[PDB]
């Protein structure tokens, strides 16, 4: 029973090897107090993690210490750490090998000293981090397809055929879950309200969290939305205010099928996904169509497995079935396939023990993996 | 002949036949030839240095010595045992002439290493220093009745008296209010009461008084669930003698009430159903008028009869109603005193201001806690005002001006899930440890000055200072529990964040223990010399608040007789903490104030066995009972008591020779060649006055060959 802890920015989550849910799962935000203490005797924690900082957002600033998946102000990110390990899951890591999770290639360094900074002062057993898409697709029992995680720090697809992880079609995209919410920041300034700081910047992701649906036609719906009063939704902050979204609500997620909103130029991940499909051979496009998966979060949003359906048989020739699978176990068949890959006995062999990386130096990581 | 650290014990008599590279080969005592380690492996002492009645004659002075020994001597059937200014006792259960005339009126003299080990004889010393020195002795019982040791002193004071029995009656009435049943060892009085028996300059016994010391004030409200409260809560349970409960109004059932349903109330070992009959036989005849004989019983089922109290939280508002009037009522006739302006007091304190307006304020928790809090006071003023008749039926008035005085204390408690109340026991027992290593140093430094030649580290006491100051000096840990009470939203874990914060690292005594097999989960740790400790500190913030509110107190002069004699006789919102301090600051300072001695006891076994000793028990007893501390002190030490012609005389196989016995090398001959025999360190000995302490265990191989 080794342990497996995801490193996505949004929700570190944390469990055992072959159990089938996370023991546990936080937002990772990192909070430090920003005005001067006045009752004396308080005992003032120095730094705040996890829902525990989350509760107390009133008076605290937050650092996400992990964006577009490159790990930042790594001593915030080692708190996490060790916030994690005695904590949540509640377990000296002396004992138990670990493994962690990764974006396909984020930078060369990340892996090359966060295996460092992991394996030299938590003194762990042994340690072995596997790239997100292949363990997504242990997690649903294909074993052929592409993988669309879209973790909210990063998106990206792999082909993966019959078990090979075919490298050169990885296509990422910096899209995040996050700037979605940015986004919505700055559509519902219009609207006549206003989200300045920090602590509202977190509340509007829970504000996005029911509130976002993806709707086919968009130029129709919007069309829709805009004449009749039909969808006019409301929802209240814990505030006493009430606050009433329009065509936002489903302005939201389009920034993912077209970027020009954000402006970035790269188009929206329908045709990046078909991009790859066509960077294959010609025989291997027979099955990718039929086996898409869907993966780690952001991928909530009602909808947005017809929507993708639309577009990719829109593109592709009409002549495959293009049956997409989004099951509802999203958000952490990340977690789910690292546990079952945890749990199988062949494995064992692959991870780094303490004596390998002691006489090999660090770059053992890239060098095994 | 060595010492094996075997599974069980770890400190029993060994058999080498050789030791190799790490692993000694060897034949126990404890069972069969066997494989050890080496590290722990310790030596025999000398046959010469071998059985002597005192502990501080053996060269290897460490632990396992005064083990084999005590087993050894109480192996023969001997209970009478010296070790260091300890004396050890283990007193038998099937009859033996332990009692026996011949010495009862013998040891006249013989200071303390001049007759055979017994404390009669140290007894009858103090009777002498009182005769020269002219004042007051103090006797320093270990152990409780749990401890087997009742039968001793109720024999030792009547010994002090013949060079009278109305000082045991008080034992078997105060008992019930005192003793109380525990998680081990169960039926030990927890209370401490030390008892002083007065003697004028004549000689002839005057009078004794007693006052007792620091009572478990806490045990009150929330005992452990596994344990159960006093024994006269329970002796008044039963339904035996059921006219008193006629007039006590009590339904006769234990779980009706709040206090009493965290008791187990059902303990087959021993119940107080026929005690009954003999506490209150005791508690008339001890001179009690009829009207305070059931008045006592009032008070003390009205301390129950709170725990049927029920408040409810106001509307839109703060403060607490009162719910269940008539019980209110029930307590109140049984008090006297009217129920309305009782709840209303409850529901609305006076505070003054310069001039005293009638002030208000209070909230539910405080209101549950506070109540509480005066049924706590009220007992325990209650209990001594007991003693105070007591002393009354006793009374005398002759000139009695010089006493002797011996004292019960609970003993050190090291057990499974121990709350506050272990804390605040544990600290008392220590602090007469550090008592007594000053006094000890006191006095060989006097005589080591005599010898003076250098002393190795002045103020023995500073290795239980060294926690001490982390128990009491501000800001230390008691002191947290004082600060965390008062400040707002007491929380549990806040508590354990602040000391953490404040103490570890900081301070080299607090740390972290670390998986617990089985007993829950403790939070933080001490090491004592005695044995470290695990708490968790549940319920603490809880325990120590109590209010004394003082609108009820005033209220309380207009009824019965008692409660107004009680409370009419007696401010930062004291807390248990800071009474319980002050309280034992008094108790050193008359202690400050007087000269000590030291009489133990020790438990053979569970199965009640006499006559044959049982490894696990004592040395968990003598490891807590801080005797191993003693040896320790001397070990470490110079303390080893020497004769210089003691050790000219037992040192010849150095010095060629066979022969002991005198003869050869004297006193005035050596410290020359000696050491040179076979290049032993020097200046670890000299003659001063020819008395000569020694860093002892260099001597216990030169006498083996
Ligand atoms: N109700 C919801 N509907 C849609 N998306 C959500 C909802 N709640 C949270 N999310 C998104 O899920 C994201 C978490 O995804 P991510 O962190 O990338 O994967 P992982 O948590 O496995 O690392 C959050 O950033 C948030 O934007
Ligand atoms: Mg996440």
């Amino acid at each position: 029973t080794a342990l497996v802890c995801d490193n996505g920015s949004g929700l570190v989550k944390a469990g055992f090897a072959g159990d089938d849910a996370p023991r546990a799962v936080f937002p990772s935000i990192v909070g430090r107090p920003r005005h001067q203490g006045v009752m004396v005797g308080m005992g003032q924690k120095d730094s705040y993690v996890g829902d525990e900082a989350q509760s107390k957002r009133g008076i605290l600033t937050l650092k996400y210490p992990i964006e577009h998946g490159i790990i930042t102000n790594w001593d915030d990110m080692e708190k996490i750490w060790h916030h994690t390990f005695y904590n949540e899951l509640r377990v000296a890591p002396e004992e138990h090998p670990t493994l962690l999770t990764e974006a396909p290639l984020n930078p060369k360094a990340n892996r090359e000293k966060m295996t460092q900074i992991m394996f030299e002062t938590f003194n762990v057993p042994a340690m072995y981090v596997a790239i997100q898409a292949v363990l997504s697709l242990y997690a649903s029992g294909r074993t052929t397809g592409i993988v669309l995680d879209s973790g909210d720090g990063v998106t990206h697809n792999v082909p993966i055929y019959e078990g090979y992880a075919l490298p050169h079609a990885i296509m990422r995209l910096d899209l995040a879950g996050r700037d979605l919410t940015d986004y919505l920041m700055k559509i519902l300034t219009e609207r006549g309200y206003s989200f300045v700081t920090t602590a509202e910047r977190e509340i509007v992701r829970d504000i996005k969290e029911k509130l976002c649906y993806v709707a086919l036609d968009f130029e129709n719906e919007m069309a829709t939305a805009a004449s009749s009063s039909s969808l006019e939704k409301s929802y209240e902050l814990p505030d006493g205010q009430v606050i009433t979204i329009g065509n936002e609500r489903f302005r939201c997620p389009e920034t993912l099928f077209q970027p020009s909103f954000i402006g970035m130029e790269s188009a929206g991940i329908h045709e990046t996904t078909y991009n790859s499909i066509m960077k294959c051979d010609i025989d291997i496009r027979k099955d990718l169509y039929a086996n898409n998966v869907m993966s780690g979060g952001t991928t909530m949003y009602p909808g947005i497995a017809d929507r993708m359906q639309k577009e990719i048989t829109a593109l592709a020739p009409s002549t495959m079935k293009i049956k997409i699978i989004a099951p509802p176990e999203r958000k952490y068949s990340v977690w789910i396939g690292g546990s079952i890959l945890a749990s199988l006995s062949t494995f064992q062999q692959m991870w780094i023990t303490k004596q390998e990386y002691d006489e090999a130096g660090p770059s053992i990581v890239h060098r095994k993996c | 002949d060595v010492f094996v650290p075997d599974d069980k014990e770890e400190f029993v008599k060994a058999t080498i036949l050789s030791r190799e590279g790490g692993k000694v080969t060897a034949e126990t005592e404890h069972g069969k030839t066997v494989t050890v380690k080496e590290d722990q492996v310790l030596q025999q002492n000398p046959p010469k240095f071998d059985k002597i009645e005192d502990m501080a004659m053996l060269t290897f002075l460490h632990e396992p010595a005064v083990l084999y020994n005590l087993k050894e001597r109480y192996a023969s059937w001997m209970i009478y045992t010296y070790s260091g200014l300890f004396c050890v006792t283990i007193n038998p259960y099937k009859w033996l002439p332990v009692y026996n005339a011949e010495v009862v009126a013998a040891y006249r003299g013989k200071k303390r290493s001049e007759a055979p080990p017994h404390i009669f004889s140290i007894s009858d010393n103090a009777y002498q220093y009182m005769l020269t020195d002219r004042e007051n002795q103090s006797i320093l019982i270990t152990g409780e009745s749990g401890a087997g040791k009742t039968v001793n002193t109720k024999r030792v004071i009547q010994y002090f008296a013949v060079i009278e029995d109305q000082i045991i009656q008080a034992n078997p009435a105060l008992e019930a209010f005192g003793n109380a049943k525990t998680v081990r060892n169960d039926n030990s009085s927890r209370f401490g009461k030390f008892i002083r028996i007065h003697f004028g300059a004549t000689g002839k016994l005057a009078s004794a008084d007693i006052e007792t010391y620091l009572l478990e004030k806490s045990r009150v409200i929330f005992q452990l669930k596994a344990e159960r409260d006093y024994h006269i809560f329970y002796q008044i349970l039963s339904n035996k003698k059921p006219e008193l409960l006629d007039m006590l109004l009590i339904t006769n059932n234990p779980y009706d009430y709040a206090f009493i349903s965290q008791g187990e109330t059902t303990v087959a070992s021993i119940d107080d159903a026929e005690e009954l009959m003999a506490t209150d036989n005791a508690f008339d005849v001890l001179g009690f008028t009829t009207e305070e004989k059931n008045s006592m019983y009032k008070l003390t089922g009205a301390i129950m009869h709170f725990g049927n109290m029920k408040f409810k939280l106001k509307q839109r508002e703060e403060q607490a109603e009162p719910d269940g009037t008539e019980e209110a009522d029930k307590s109140a006739y049984l008090m006297g005193l009217n129920s309305a302006d009782l709840l209303k007091g409850l529901c609305h304190p006076r505070v003054k201001v310069g001039n005293e307006y009638v002030t208000k304020g209070q909230n539910v928790q405080q209101v549950v806690y506070a109540k509480g809090a005066l049924a706590k006071a009220v007992y325990e003023r209650m209990f001594n005002w007991m003693v105070t008749r007591i002393n009354a039926t006793l009374e005398t008035k002759q000139p009695r001006q010089y006493f002797i005085g011996v004292l019960d204390i609970a003993g050190f408690e090291i057990f499974d899930f121990n709350s506050f109340e272990q804390l605040c026991i544990n600290f008392t027992n220590e602090k007469l440890q550090q008592f007594f290593n000053h006094h000890m140093f006191v006095l060989e430094q006097e005589e080591y000055k005599k010898e003076g030649i250098e002393w190795e580290f002045i103020d023995f006491g500073m290795d239980l200072q060294a926690c001490i100051d982390l128990i009491e000096k501000p800001m230390g840990i008691m002191s947290i529990l004082e600060e965390e009470c008062m400040f707002p939203k007491a929380t549990d874990m806040t508590f354990k964040a602040k000391l953490f914060d404040n103490h570890l690292g900081k301070s080299s005594n607090f740390q972290k223990p670390r998986n617990i097999k089985g007993k829950p989960e403790a939070h933080f740790s001490l090491i004592h010399y005695a044995g470290t400790v695990d708490y968790n500190i549940i319920g603490w913030l809880q325990k120590n608040k109590d209010p004394l509110n003082e609108t009820v107190v005033d209220l309380y002069k207009k009824s019965s007789l008692k409660m107004l004699s009680s409370l009419f006789a007696n401010s930062s919102f004291q807390t248990v903490s800071a009474l319980h301090r002050e309280n034992l600051n008094k108790l050193m300072t008359n202690l400050r104030s007087t000269h000590p001695h030291f009489v133990r006891c020790i438990i053979p076994n569970e199965t009640k066995s006499p006559g044959v000793i049982d490894n696990p028990l004592v040395m968990h007893q003598l490891r807590c009972n801080g005797v191993l501390e003693g040896i320790r002190i001397c070990r470490k030490g110079f303390p080893n008591r020497i004769l210089y012609g003691d050790f000219r005389q037992r040192y010849r196989i150095l010095n060629p020779a066979a022969i002991p016995e005198g003869q050869f090398i004297d006193s005035r001959k050596g410290a020359e060649k000696l050491l040179g025999s076979l290049d032993i360190d020097h200046n670890q000995y000299k003659f001063g006055h020819t008395k000569v302490f020694f860093k002892a265990g260099l001597l216990g191989l030169l006498e083996e060959m």
